[PDB]
């Protein structure tokens, strides 16, 4: 039983800049450390294992190096496959503990979020739903908030919100805000708003739609 | 090709037991440990243990220590997880990755994983609505899958044609079941002119579901 304490335990790079994860173990375990990749829905993939030896087509901007108890991955030329959470794992003793991760945000260029805005469709209405939906599309950076106006005050509850992981092909997020009520609430208002505040605009960006188009 | 073969998703009972399965093909080197590794949404990959296929000694994380049992079938080069009184602790994906040698350099497969989900909650199907705008170039149009237990879900577009401009997103539970939205970006000259849909698919309750995205 040796702990691993990984770090950091986030990181944010540009592609093209040299990055230094580490991993720091209780005891000496004599080079028997991989590093590995996991993508966001996938299967982790090896990197370099007895610390310093490259795993099949691993490409050479990758190095590991240390000794002991004290190692690190480097990565110098990053590319945009790298993006993801490193992993190291020690073989040394009997139990292979993992060290807790660190997680590798690909850094861009501040992207307004395209909000669009959704009335309930007829055939939730008709069951005696009503959920208004409002996606806020490749915006970064992640820092967003994200409130209703129903005809003209802010309402606070019957909100759910869910986050997209950073996009593998533009590296932005991307939200989603469910406002569900029932069909008979819905039917007593008329202006629903989506008011979404981000970094990149100092006003709040706004989109609506009257429930009688 | 070198590869492991996992099981598909499980549902049960608080208390109850659940066994995984884990097949391999081609590794060259026949003494090489199965391990088990147990993954929590957002969470650490965690190591739960392995087995020697050799002679079936396995070692365990304290954590884990008869919680897991880890057996497997050299006969059939297959390796099995029991997971004993299970609770919503135990809900999490479920790792099988193994080693292998040829000459003197390391190879490390994974198995895809073996999602397993514990709760008294019943299975539920799930509502799909389309989600097309009122009164740009591109268009986005959305869809909303509500409703259903348990996770997981998959959702794509025009029965996966449309791979590029989506966006799906986590799924949120509140009250025993999921809600989960999707949306796509389209060019305008795109829809209404041609037919847009959505597919859902939930494999717990044999649910396959098309919902078009017709215009109003
Ligand atoms: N037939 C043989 O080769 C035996 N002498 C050895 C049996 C091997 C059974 N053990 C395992 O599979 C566990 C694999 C541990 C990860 C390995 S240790 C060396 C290498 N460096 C790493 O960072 N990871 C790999």
């Amino acid at each position: 039983d040796i702990q691993m304490t990984q770090s950091p335990a986030s990181l944010s790079a540009s592609v093209g800049e040299t990055v230094t994860i580490t991993c720091r173990a209780s005891g000496n375990i004599h080079n028997y450390l991989s590093w590995f990749q996991q993508k966001q829905g996938k299967s982790p993939q090896l990197l370099v294992y007895s610390a310093k030896t490259l795993a099949d087509g691993v490409p050479s901007r990758f190095s590991g190096s240390g000794s002991g108890t004290q190692y690190s991955l480097k990565i110098n030329s990053l590319q945009p496959e790298d993006f993801g959470t490193y992993y190291c794992q020690h073989f040394w003793s009997s139990i292979y503990t993992f060290g807790g991760g660190t997680k590798l945000e690909i850094k861009r260029a501040d992207a307004a979020p395209t909000v669009s805005i959704f009335p309930p469709s007829s055939e939730q209405l008709t069951s005696g739903g009503a959920s208004v939906v409002c996606f806020l599309n490749n915006f970064y950076p992640k820092d967003i908030n994200v409130k209703w106006k129903i005809d003209g005050s802010e309402r606070q509850n019957g909100v759910l919100n869910s986050w997209t992981d950073q996009d593998s092909k533009d590296s932005t997020y991307s939200m989603s805000s469910t406002l569900t009520l029932t069909k008979d609430e819905y039917e007593r208002h008329n202006s629903y708003t989506c008011e979404a505040t981000h970094k990149t605009s100092t006003s709040p960006i706004v989109k609506s739609f009257n429930r009688n188009e | 090709e070198v590869q492991l073969q996992q099981s598909g998703a499980e549902l049960v009972k608080p208390g109850a037991s659940v066994k995984l399965s884990c097949t391999s093909s081609g590794f060259n080197n026949k003494d090489t440990f199965f391990q088990w590794v147990k993954q929590r949404p957002e969470e650490g990959l965690e190591w739960i243990g392995r087995i020697d296929p050799a002679n079936g000694f396995t070692k365990y994380d304290p954590k884990f220590q008869g919680k897991a049992t880890i057996t497997v079938d050299t006969s059939s080069n297959t390796a099995y997880l029991q997971l004993n009184s299970l609770t919503s602790e135990d809900t999490a994906l479920y790792y099988c990755t193994r080693w292998d040698t040829y000459g003197a350099a390391w190879f490390a497969y994974w198995g895809q994983g073996t999602l397993v989900t514990v709760s008294a909650a019943k299975t539920t199907p799930p509502s799909v609505y389309p989600l097309a705008p009122g009164s740009n170039s591109m268009v986005t149009l959305g869809c909303l899958v509500k409703g259903y237990f348990p996770e997981p879900v998959t959702v794509t577009w025009n029965s996966g044609s449309l791979s590029s401009g989506v966006h799906t997103f986590p799924a949120v539970l509140q009250s025993d079941l999921y809600t989960l939205s999707s949306s796509v970006t389209v060019p305008s000259s795109t829809w209404p002119s041609e037919t847009v849909t959505c597919n859902v698919a939930h494999p717990a309750s044999s649910t396959k579901v098309d919902k078009k995205i017709v215009p109003r």
